[PDB]
RNA sequence: AAGUUGACCGAACUUGAUUAUUUAGAGGAAGUAAAAGUCGUAACAAGGUUUCCGUAGGUGAACCUGCGGAAGGAUCAUUA
RNA sequence: UUUGAUGGUAGUAUCUAGGACUACCAUGGUUGCAACGGGUAACGGGGAAUCAGGGUUCGAUUCCGGAGAGGGAGCCUGAGAAACGGCUACCACAUCUAAGGAAGGCAGCAGGCGCGUAAAUUACCCACUCCCAGCUCGGGGAGGUAGUGACGAAAAAUAACAAUACAGGACUCAUAUCCGAGGCCCUGUAAUUGGAAUGAGUACACUUUAAAUCCUUUAACAAGGACCAAUUGGAGGGCAAGUCUGGUGCCAGCAGCCGCGGUAAUUCCAGCUCCAAUAGCGUAUAUUAAAGUUGUUGCGGUUAAAACGUUCGUAGUUGAACUUGUGCUUCAUACGUAUGUAAGCGUAUUACCGGCCGGUACUAUUACUUUGAACAAAUUAGAGUGCUUAAAGCAGGCUUCAAAUGCCUGAAUAUUCUGUGCAUGGGAUAAUGAAAUAAGACCUCUGUUCUGCUUUCAUUGGUUUUCAGAUCAAGAGGUAAUGAUUAAUAGAAGCAGUUUGGGGGCAUUAGUAUUACGACGCGAGAGGUGAAAUUCUUGGACCGUCGUAAGACUAACUUAAGCGAAAGCAUUUGCCAAAGAUGUUUUCAUUAAUCAAGAACGAAAGUUAGAGGUUCGAAGGCGAUCAGAUACCGCCCUAGUUCUAACCAUAAACGAUGCCAGCUAGCAAUUGGGUGUAGCUACUUUUAUGGCUCUCUCAGUCGCUUCCGGGAAACCAAAGCUUUUUGGGCUCCGGGGGAAGUAUGGUUGCAAAGCUGAAACUUAAAGGAAUUGACGGAAGGGCACCA
């Protein structure tokens, strides 16, 4: 439908395909420069940070559990996010103000299932790699 | 068809396909040259000359019993107008769309129509300058307009 | 209106035989269209035509057989070398078995099997299978 | 050789303007989540005043009313 | 563009051109084919990742090029540097100092801090490849070489062969969804046990190399699982895999999404098992494919997101047909047939000599296309080849176990570096070009006019003619078929044209009505409503009647009629200008198509400024109803409706359907025009006309019926011809839902507001057409003492 089927109209073609890609939400998400000012991630897959607070975020219905996310403020830009801890223990191995290691969650930024808003996982905590210490492979030390 | 009209009714002229029929004229084939610019110096467009002599003579079309057109035959004997036909009745008409607005304002479909025949104008004068019938810095002012078609 | 006379006498020869009509009048005639006829006659998929010569454009009246599947034009008519002449027979004839896509070649209107013997290019003009 | 006179390249700081970002703000006002609060029932059934639109005014709130339009209507309509 | 911007001119300056710099003149130069400005998480290119193609993303990174050494500037020497492993200063950081002063730049190789999601040894040698020096020999953290190394690629430990133990189906056969014997062409589980192999290690020595290490080569050692002991994920679906057992009880938690979990959980947590890929695999971010969800190939826009309200209109994109086409004669050539190479008629497809053949004079153009030229390698494509194979590598192989300058051949060809530019063939397609009262061609070759200069006037000078290499114009009156394609079921314009239509403007004019008043009769009611009340009767109302006056609105006729670009348009009559259509052996000759920007019009409401001011009537004020009622219903009313002169620019401005063009079907009506109906038919007499009748015909518009149609359907002669990802051309718009047509900037406006127009955050659905139930101020037709 529509488009000039004339021979010297390659500059009307290439204008339009670079007017209407602003209209594609994933080129235009990464075309914007969002990635350093609205995503508190650098730019890129992992950040490390500090926790603040460990706090129960109640999930969305019809699902109703308490969720056990922790609030963080990463070093690098010192934005201060709320990431989900798996795996059940996972709080009795933090004990607060210990230095932690964040990824995302999965589905490319935004939030994913029952809990609304939070986007970031904890990886590891003060180096000893969460998901290990959660099979007790690895021992968080006491110092 | 129709470029400034939605209708599209379709009627002309059908020259038949026989070329050099009268088989039947009075005269010679080429003393329609002293019929045309006799009748071209009553001041009569080519139009009118080439209905004229369908009823009188009467040829049929003129561009078979001599070899070229009227337009061309008046050029030959000197009567060539001063703007081509189609462009002096075009403005004609759009200097009566403007005298009919200098005393009956409150009109936007008459003015409509002059917009219409303005921008058309600006099409045979944007033809004429390019095949040279028209020279250039030739336009179309509408304060001179009124003393070239009068 | 009419920014091609080969479209608007292909559109009108293959819209008269999906109803099955056995004869076509198509106007008017440009001498592009009648060698494009031409090659689609000695392959069998058209009859043996008839151009009434009235002197204004030409008109043709078109036997054809009922052979024909799709017989339409490519436009705008892109030129189209030996190299890249495979690309326009892949994607658009159904087998390469059969059918043909015309073109014109430097040396006349010709389909792509007279023209890859002869080692010609040209534009591409329409198909037909 | 030092030193010098005049030109020319010109760092640099001081001031003004010009951009291009980022940030503190009393108050104000929209949005989202949050169903489980209050008040009424706007809409969908002729949703009980058919609805919607543009435009103006009015009203605790959904809304109301005028003027014009549309059927996405509850009439494809039978009335020489 | 003052303060060089674009050019001229003379200069300076430099190695040299040049506004590079100066002085004087000129006013240029770039621009919707995107200049200028901004951003860049930009060093450019070779190339890299990923797909069937078309492609998207990336390239700090070993090769070429540019660039720079904390930040800028300056500069010396030098053929070469605006050099920083050179200097000078300023700025910022640091250093030593006995306080006077002196020196410093790791974006060289290592190493440390720091920032960080994110990256190794303060090792060894110039044997290699080459570079430099006075130069066989010196130097070169260039370079090679070990140590770290799951970035990434390649070849592959974690068993194998049998025995009985217990066991399966199957083979023979008692027998046949029962059953024995040889249990067996079977395979498992066996700390039964007993055997065969072996590299993993290990260790002499070796080869290795600059000296080494590792691998390869290796004398001695080295397997019985209890070990030389493979783990990462998942077992509801999507997705190959326990309806296993205990635990917990919408808890803990799991789950990419859908979904699980509420004291039986196929989804959690564990046990027992199982399935995938396997020295691997899981997670996070990015990116490609998936994606026919970016659509050139190849989408969608009636209703799902989407044709600008309307038409003009420049840039742009697209544009009707037409020109030497072939025929014969042939022969060369697949089998009387087939020329597919060519030759002979359409008056001359370029003039000479050479022995059919070469030098040779002469080439309307561009796009396209053929084959070329031309140019880095690596990569890529990939030829060849037993590094044992492999990815690689550019070697190697042979006579031959040899003696043996003793041989043999390597070390391809291409995409690429896609395009530009050049050479050559072609001349289909597509533009431009030419000859108009001829500054047309050959000719009248006339000498009327030419231009010029090297050969000879012994040498050298004067008188001056010819060939004049060439170049202007010919004695012009004469010899050239002496030159203008069609006229588009394209357009435009005309017409002695006949008309036709609620088309627009201005006057004129009519119709009843609704008021409001004036008379007169009447007598107590009247408006209204679901019921009311407000309200009108100082009775003179309501009603009846004649009236006068004013402002509105143009009924009925009124249609599935018409006109108009759209919004819109209805009393006659006059005048004004314009329009479609039909007719036309009229005229011109491609003038056309569609369209950013820009223009003109644009219902209602709203706004200005006057004139009006009946009806109606937002707002406001009362009366009811109602739990409430700022509403519906009822009364007087205000802005407004009205007219003028401006503004505004939006409507469900709808056919939720852009415009020009071609095609594809029936059936019936009507608007307009044309043409044969002595078809009728009004009467001057029949005729001329008018009315209709059927019969045609244009442009249609309606209507209905179904396609060889199409679509998710509803449905539509277009919404079809969108074949088998298709192609007539042009333009606009959409890319899940919200947040939002918001914020903000700009622009328009007197205002109201209009045209432009995001993101944060949130979300697993929103939506379309249809189907069954629900069977309600939904109509229809019926039934019952639980009516």
């Amino acid at each position: 439908m529509g488009k000039p089927r004339g021979l010297r109209t390659a500059r009307k073609h290439v204008n339009h395909r670079r007017d209407q890609r602003w209209a594609d939400k994933d080129y235009k998400k990464a075309h914007l420069g969002t990635r350093w000012k609205a995503n508190p991630f650098g730019g890129a897959s992992h950040a490390k940070g500090i926790v603040l607070e460990k706090v129960g975020v109640e999930a969305k219905q019809p699902n109703s559990a308490i969720r056990k996310c922790v609030r963080v403020q990463l070093i690098k830009n010192g934005k201060k996010i709320t990431a989900f801890v798996p795996r059940d223990g996972s709080l009795n191995y933090i004990e607060e103000n210990d230095e932690v290691l964040v990824a995302g969650f999965g589905r490319k930024g935004h939030a994913v299932g029952d809990i609304p808003g939070v986007r970031f996982k904890v990886v590891k905590v003060a180096n000893v790699s969460l998901l290990a210490l959660y099979k007790e492979k690895k021992e968080r030390p006491r110092s | 068809g129709r470029m400034h009209a939605p209708g599209k009714g379709i009627s002309q002229s059908a020259l038949p396909y026989r070329r050099t029929v009268p088989s039947w004229l009075k005269l010679n084939a080429d003393d329609v040259k002293e019929q045309i610019k006799k009748l071209g110096k009553k001041g009569l467009t080519p139009s009118k000359i080439g209905i004229i002599l369908r009823d009188s003579h009467g040829v049929a079309q003129v561009r078979f019993v001599n070899g070229n057109k009227i337009l061309r035959i008046m050029k030959s004997v000197g009567l060539k107008p001063d703007i081509p036909e189609d462009l002096y009745h075009m403005i004609k008409k759009a200097v009566a769309i403007r005298k009919h607005l200098e005393r009956n304002r409150k009109d936007k479909d008459g003015k409509f129509r002059l917009i219409l025949v303005e921008s058309r104008i600006h099409r045979l004068a944007r033809y004429y300058k390019t095949k040279s019938v028209l020279p250039p810095n030739w336009k179309y002012e509408s304060s001179t307009a009124s003393a070239l078609v009068a | 209106v009419r920014m091609n006379v080969l479209a608007d006498a292909l559109k009108c020869i293959n819209n008269a035989e999906k109803r099955g009509k056995r004869q076509v009048l198509l106007r008017p005639c440009s001498k592009v269209i009648i060698k494009f006829l031409t090659v689609m006659m000695k392959h069998g998929y058209i009859g043996e035509f008839e151009i009434v010569d009235d002197h204004r454009s030409g008109k043709i009246v078109v036997n054809l057989t009922g052979r024909l599947n799709k017989c339409g034009v490519i436009s705008p008519r892109f030129d189209v070398p030996i190299n890249d002449i495979e690309k326009w027979t892949n994607n658009l004839l159904p087998s390469r078995q059969f059918g043909y896509v015309v073109l014109t070649t430097s040396g006349g209107i010709m389909d792509h099997e007279e023209a890859r013997r002869k080692h010609l290019g040209g534009k591409i003009l329409g198909f037909f299978f």
